């Protein structure tokens, strides 16, 4: 039924924008701010627990709002309360993820990061070039495809409603409801990039996405191995339950 | 998931 596919994709992109931290508006205007070369200094002069709490709180405040994103939905909060906190456990970031291609400048490869635009030589104190890296390059690709915020809402939700997490108790009706999404943002699509191979593209994105969530987790292990007191009483605590 | 389940629950 299209009818249903339409209030599907009405509520999704309903939801999204009613929970971003910064509407598409906001960016454009934060777009031109870039922190200074002392800012860029400063934030490569902080010790390296020092900048991961920034991050993690950064992070955490980021995966709160696509809990409030989930929370809206109502094909997922129709899934048991089981697959629901499965499902956001296992994708919260990797719609974050997919939230912060919204916050990045690809013309000198820049993202938001507390109020200004700055490179990815801003997180050199993480000692993780590498997760930077692939989190950037994954931004950069994803930003050529020029989607809009309707797409990234329908998008991001698929990502987040996936049937082939593991534990999942009732996966057929999550895989139901991602069919739907799939179908809605591929008529979406249409209105905007004309010919495509987007959808295509989106969907063979998925592994990249949760290539890099799991970077993130195997950095944050060895990180913990290193400083667990920082881990256990510092950081968000959502963070800890999460990753942890 | 203690937090995680109160967030939703709210
Ligand atoms: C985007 C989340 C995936 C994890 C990325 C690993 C670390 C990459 C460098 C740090 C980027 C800034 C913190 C992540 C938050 C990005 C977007 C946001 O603030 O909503």
């Amino acid at each position: 039924t299209m009818s249903e596919i339409d209030r599907i994709a009405q509520n999704i992109i309903k939801s999204h924008l009613e929970t971003c931290q910064y509407t598409m508006e906001e960016l454009h205007q934060l777009a031109w701010q870039t922190h200074t070369y002392e800012e860029i200094k400063a934030y490569q002069s902080k010790s390296r627990e020092a900048l991961w709490q920034q991050c993690a709180i950064q992070i955490t405040h980021a995966i709160q709002y696509v809990v409030e994103f989930a929370k809206r939905i109502t094909g997922f909060m129709e899934l048991c309360q089981n697959d629901q906190i499965l499902l956001l456990k296992s994708g919260c970031l990797e719609v974050v993820l997919v939230r912060m291609c919204r916050a990045f400048n690809p013309l000198n490869n820049t993202v938001l990061f507390e109020g200004k635009y700055g490179g990815m030589q801003m997180f050199k104190a993480l000692g993780s070039d590498d997760l930077v890296n692939e989190a950037f390059d994954f931004a950069k690709n994803l930003c050529s495809l020029q989607l809009t915020e309707e797409e990234i809402a329908l998008f991001s939700s698929a990502v987040l409603i996936s049937p082939d997490r593991a534990w999942l108790l009732e996966p057929r009706k999550v895989q139901k409801l991602q069919e739907k999404i799939y179908f809605a943002l591929q008529h979406v699509i249409q209105k905007n990039h004309l010919d495509d191979e987007t959808l295509a593209k989106l969907i063979a994105k998925i592994p990249t996405i949760t290539a890099v969530c799991n970077l993130h987790g195997e950095k944050l292990q060895v990180f913990k191995q290193s400083h667990p007191d920082i881990v256990n009483t510092l950081f968000p605590p959502l963070y800890k339950e999460l990753f942890n | 998931h203690k937090i995680l389940h109160r967030l939703l629950q709210e």
